[PDB]
């Protein structure tokens, strides 16, 4: 389990971003 | 490869083209700060942690292509999925 799939914090991080 | 070449079958090319794929599935936007920033160092060590998992699978030309491509849709499909139930 190296994480093929991102976990939800990295993944909150682009939610969270919008230029 | 005279004796050593193991790797040939994949240009160095094609696994920073991918990684950076991959990083960039998650985040398509080049900001020229959050560039130089840490938190998308990590995401980009975390696109190569999935390089070095998907190598001993990728023992094929197909296999490697198909890890990475259907991860990045999975990856793609979670974040427009969740956001679905923003507010």
């Amino acid at each position: 389990d190296a994480g093929n799939i991102l976990p939800s914090d990295i993944m909150d991080f682009v939610l969270k971003n919008t230029p | 490869g005279v004796r050593k070449g193991w790797h040939e079958h994949v240009t160095q090319d094609l696994r920073s083209h991918l990684v950076h794929k991959l990083v960039q599935a998650i985040f398509p936007t080049p900001d020229p700060a959050a560039l130089k920033d840490r938190r998308m160092e990590n995401l980009v060590a975390y696109a190569k942690k999935v390089e070095g998992d998907m190598y001993e699978s990728a023992n094929s030309r197909d296999e490697y292509y198909h890890l990475l491509a259907e991860k990045i849709y999975k990856i793609q499909k979670e974040l427009e999925e969740k956001r679905r139930s923003r507010l």
